[PDB]
């Protein structure tokens, strides 16, 4: 169940549910595994915040294990292409694509919350079938690990090779740790 | 309008 | 859950879902696995959209993996029927019948976005039964396999040698290489 | 998720839904497996749509691979009973009974877009019991092979020797051989 | 999904969906298997549509493979208390339950379609227990087929013997033999 | 099912469901089991009640047996975020993580129903790989393990040795032993 | 399915579910199972109940098998804290938890119907692990049982001895033996 | 009207 | 606003 | 189990079991369904026996429903090369390829029992791929098909076109007609 | 069940299963599937031959779907570790392994019954995991692939360059075509 | 089944099945996954062959993708303990413990055939539990690590450092790059 | 499969399988888990052993992860009541109660392999039902916690409250930790 | 021997 709230407005009043009544105020959840489905939901909020104002920031709030890369793909690409910032702030955890898309955010506006981790770690996949078939995915997957770690290079400010040796495997960094290390900007430890 | 292709001021 | 947003006109306010708010601006999601059912929502956006306007031109933004190949030529003999131009946007991936659907779009109204992947192969199939009906199942998914590779290379532009070579197996084409192939006609990196 | 659309009218704004707007145009869809449940839905429909108005044409839209006979003449006996011409248009692919009432649609008015493709042969069935009873359920369904292939042979023109030979086995058609045929009359490659 | 339809009023506009639109012209429409609670509505649709008018017909559309025979019963029963008259159709199929129920109808207001085909067999039954127990289960399902042969052969016209010999077995009637047998009172070929 | 109220108001009456009208009252659920879904929505039931009143405060009842760790560190620091004091009350049970945003509340205002219990423990984890990989995610999980003791000992005021001691194995907890040890602050016997 | 009612008002007309309905008039049902959300329900009602009025009695319609304990002593505890008088009846069944909250109701407003029927036992429960994990679990619900024999003997007025005699095994005790025993208090045979 | 029979302006 | 980021009274 | 029976030779007395008793007076059994590890079960004992005796007819008893036609070819193909002719008889039923090896046998030497039944079909087959694969298995199914016919019809006498026209469906042959067909030589209607 | 036979000595009578018979007589069966435990068991039989006599020919009856390969391989080192000649014989069917064992065989002594068939392809695999992991099993099954394809090029007497473009589909060979392929030597149609 | 050959002795002839005939010259199979059953019967194997001659060496013929560690040093343990030089050869394959029995073989007695292909990686393992659990079962697969790498080490004669870089992941080697990197000595190509 | 072996002997020749060979050196295997049927199994080996030869040491040799107790038990009563000396020997692992059996052997006659590996820990069960019967069969594990750690320590030679700390959880003890904890006695690196 | 290592004439 979704509670529903009441907005005051002076033509009168209005009933929201509650995920729709914090996308008024240009917020976005994303939550669970990324997948398809939900990945083209919020490429469809964004769009649609940009319309209704292209100068106000919008806000991508992030708990989430991962998924599918090339649905977070669909979401990084249109936080690059449209106008407003997109802030990003990870709650709970932010691991391999929810990484991704967390340091993705505007420079300056990403944000870990004081007790969240974030994961990254190389793609996963896998094939069954001919050798010749195989030696296809297997050059495509690499090339989609070389592009991901060339954008987490540009994003968090480290070099490639950095990205490469720590990435060979599960890293998880605390939320003081992923400051340090260029994946977000700061800690939203109390509000003033 | 709201799409890619439309623009928005 | 689907959030819903509110458009304001003269007449009053007005509450839409998030993907029917992007219906009223002529945007159509073509996601997940291409089906029946899917499909024929699809057919019945588009032929709604012509009546409303017919000069005006509709979106349809792919990330499918593709599906079954009946149900995505209703969608193809849909987009070259009406008179609107269908522009094409991938988003993630377009797969087999997503990128004989994202090529299908009206000549430079196709795009790509920067980090998505198109893959194209040859149709898959397969019967079980008698040796005579399995030759008339299999004449039939060559019948089909040799009209998708000349509508592939009418839309490239590339040559009917080129597209049997090429789809053979499987092929992963990155969103500068759909540029160069004529799968696609640009890419939509920043808004400008 | 199906969109919702608005419709501009005098007395004011109404909300439908894009199924629900088209049945109000004279457009029914027949999709998926023909069973009991929603072959009685489209027989509502065209009852209905009799009522509203029965001077004006009915457009069944068919994307089916077939399913029960039964279901299907239900569908039948209702467009031929009505006095509205009910026009048929294949997209995608019309089955075995998809096939059979595309081609019982009004003379003249079936069309199949042009990647449409059309399947016909005999009846399938079985029977698990008694050799007594398999001699009922075995005439029986021979009296219905009889019954089907003596009406495709009045809609299609063909004589009922041809119809037998074609349908003994699985016999696909593309659009223009369905026009060649004379199962379906033409083909709306563009709109003029 | 079932569509949505508008019926026009001197108060004001109305949303009906098809199958509470039919009701309000005094049709019922008998569809799948009949059980208890599929049943259980067919009465309260009559209940309703008598206070509302008892001087009036009552449509009963079937298309159905038949079921529990209680079920059934509570249908057949309230057909014959109520003062209006329940005409009977036949749509696709109407078989053991449903052709019990089709020439239960009014006299005179029992029809098929063209095409479509009626099977009337004996009651199926079974139980697993004592000897004791089987002997009441088995003399209680004989009582049922003695009722419902009478009552058969009370609707048709037949003889109780004749009405024995050919229930023995699974037996079809096309819909002019539907006629010749007392089955029902004529065919609605086309409209006139 | 979820029964709905009516509110009086001065405009009109207004239908809510029972969630719904005590979330109008500052008063927020956590029942069952603690995922990423459910905690997404108190989450985003805190800030907006943030929103609409800083300086009023919010009430969490809490009946759980636990669950994801990551998951309850997204409601402890949006509860430590906010500048409205998160009073927390337990019925008939706050286990693992329920306890810990039992004890994470405003200081003062913890309280216990009088037959409430309390259960406190060490994470649990696991992991199925290589030995590499197990040593890192056995590391990472005795980071939780000492992170989650520190804020433990700094609510309820124990010493880091002693929380150490009591959560190696399961521990349950009296409503007046919590007050003693510290986890909340006193007992709703009776209102007064 | 849950039937819609209709209440006049002075204001109009106003549609309600049935069980909506009666808690408009302080009426709460336990039906089911007990377990944590239909719990988190009943105490939602009871607090709402309680703020709409305080000195108007809240009726218990206890109609369940039990369930868990931790979820049962949230209904007990909220039951004993708010101010009205909740009047408990018994219908059909009330066993173990249901018949400690049908004993836990107000002294003098406790009811059972004149066929019902009361179960009693001791709590049942269950762990696998480690001895050292099992001596905790099994002094834990030794507790459990020595506080629910507490109370029942608070409430039925009988002896702590008494209530460990009866409750070692199950007990079955008809509406006239519950008054006797002092579970409840009187018996609804008929309205007068 | 809207469908493909169906002419639009 | 609502969010984190976004300022309240 | 399988019975043992006892020989009396010179030597002394020698237990067999019986179905390596008849293998030592030339007798080989053919039953069940034809794979590869039965088939290559009766290679070795076809060959054993010429070994043996070179000039000593062996019998095949044959009571198959058929099954692969790799592991029947290589039965076909040693009853060719080795010098011995191999007698083949039908009890109870040989289909497809039971009925091949049945009527390879040695010519004249070809029974079959009274009330024995004879099947004969085309191969059975599928594929699940790639349409370029699906051509490689539809052309190689037709083959074998042909290389069937071609022996049916120089072991039976008919001509390759009859072969063709009866093989297309399932044709059932009773003793005398398989006589009559070429099938098999004579009846062993009584011992003489 | 395996027949006995019995083989007259000298010394007395020898009992006998029918493939330690054959086995005396330096005949090996290798049927089914390619799995470690029937290879090994092969292994062991082609190691006890050579022992007992190293100028005698062993014989390979291959009738074999093909299987794993590290298993078929175990299998072709220890054919040409041997002195012996190990000629192969095809029956019924060798497909993917089972071809490669048997072109291995002795130059000059490799044989296919009449109607066998052969059956080439490339090797079969797959991974799941990180891309990684992925690089290193696909770089190995490519290998495999070079050194099958070195192996069938030395043995066929073909050129690497034909048996890499035969090989990257099924590819089935008649008895025939295996000849003149170099696969095989001749064909045992009769004995003489 | 297992094929029985006869032994040649003074005394008499002798039936053995194939595996205890090659235990009798000195020869152990370890084929297929490493269990504590089937090591505990090579271990059973090695200890009589010692008692029988303890001057004479053993074989051990190696054919498995491993399994187990705790079984595999049982027979490692066993190996070094005895006095006879255990040889080890290689057929197929040798993975990741049976590399290590592999190397594990006397020195310059441990051989690989020219097609056969080992593997090596570091130990698999996992756990669920409490985190205190979790660092007990994490520090002891890391301790099983170090020691199954410094026996590699000593066997191999390569270094600690370099068998913990090439042990990270899966690395396969051929049989040339086996004698090269020190885990055999020679190939048997040939037999001289 | 397990090997034969031949045993010479002035009588005769004497086939033997692998275990019973031993069986008749006085060895003993203890293999896999501790179940009921094979622990019996083992006590007749003893019981038989100390009847052929009751001065002659007894070998155990164990690789097993553990299991039941009470079939565990049987053999500890058993090697403590026969006179001759049980000498004990850990392969591979000695788990939870393969461990109480190892250190129960005589004393100066337990071994380890240099690489075995010993684990401890305490009892595991666990029961459902109700409270009165949680504490009967929690009490009885405690009961047998108490007895395993007392002959533990007597056994081993540590204190009682040494025992009891270290069984608290898992702790693994390679074969030189053995020694020096006093459950095994000495390590057979290789044979003098 | 029959094995690998084991010569045979």
């Amino acid at each position: 169940l979704v509670p529903m709230v009441i907005e005051q407005t002076s033509r009168g009043e209005r009933s929201f549910d509650i995920y729709s009544r914090l996308l008024k105020e240009r917020v976005i959840f994303l939550t669970g595994q990324v997948e398809d489905h939900m990945a083209n939901l919020i490429v469809a909020q964004m769009l649609f915040l940009e319309a209704e104002n292209p100068e106000k920031d919008i806000y991508l709030y992030i708990n989430s294990p991962g998924g599918v890369i090339t649905a977070g793909m669909s979401i990084y690409d249109t936080m690059q292409f449209i106008k407003p910032d997109v802030s990003t702030i990870c709650m709970g955890q932010a691991a391999s694509m929810g990484a991704f898309l967390l340091t993705a955010g505007a420079k300056g506006k990403r944000f870990c919350l004081p007790n969240s981790r974030v994961m990254i770690h190389q793609p996963l996949g896998g094939y069954q079938g001919q050798a010749t078939d195989i030696e296809i995915h297997a050059r495509e997957i690499l090339k989609v690990k070389g592009r991901m770690n060339e954008l987490m290079a540009l994003h968090t400010g480290q070099s490639l090779e950095q990205i490469e040796r720590d990435t060979e495997r599960d890293r998880f960094l605390s939320a003081p740790e992923a400051v340090e290390y260029g994946l977000v900007d700061s800690i939203l430890t109390h509000r003033n | 309008g709201i799409g890619f292709g439309a623009t928005v001021k």
